[PDB]
């Protein structure tokens, strides 16, 4: 299966 | 006696299909768990985990219904998954 964007917790 | 042979030979066991999710390279992890929640119930932490077992393992066992049953589950998955242009197959196998 295709693993979603992980989503960056620092900017 | 009599009675008790009719009684034998009218217990043969119900035919039960496994439904099951098989794994491939396109269909999105969220999509599978969604999956799981809408046609099998499964609160969100246990559809985790069954979508998990679809891609380490390769496929898994949603439930297992009465043959009529898993053929309206896998109907119902399919049409689902290709409405939202995923190529997830959901099939069946006998218990």
């Amino acid at each position: 299966l295709v693993k979603s964007k992980a989503t960056n917790l620092l900017y | 006696q009599l009675a008790e042979e009719k009684v034998r030979d009218a217990l043969k066991p119900p035919s039960m299909y496994k439904v099951i999710l098989v794994n491939d390279d396109y269909t999105p992890m969220e999509f599978v768990i969604d999956v799981l929640q809408k046609f099998f119930s499964y609160d969100v932490e246990r559809a985790t985990q069954l979508m998990l077992a679809v891609h380490y393992q390769g496929k898994a066992i949603c439930g297992v219904f009465t043959a009529e049953v898993a053929e309206t589950k896998v109907a119902m998955v399919n049409k689902y998954a290709r409405e939202n242009e995923h190529p997830l197959l959901c099939t069946l196998e006998k218990a």
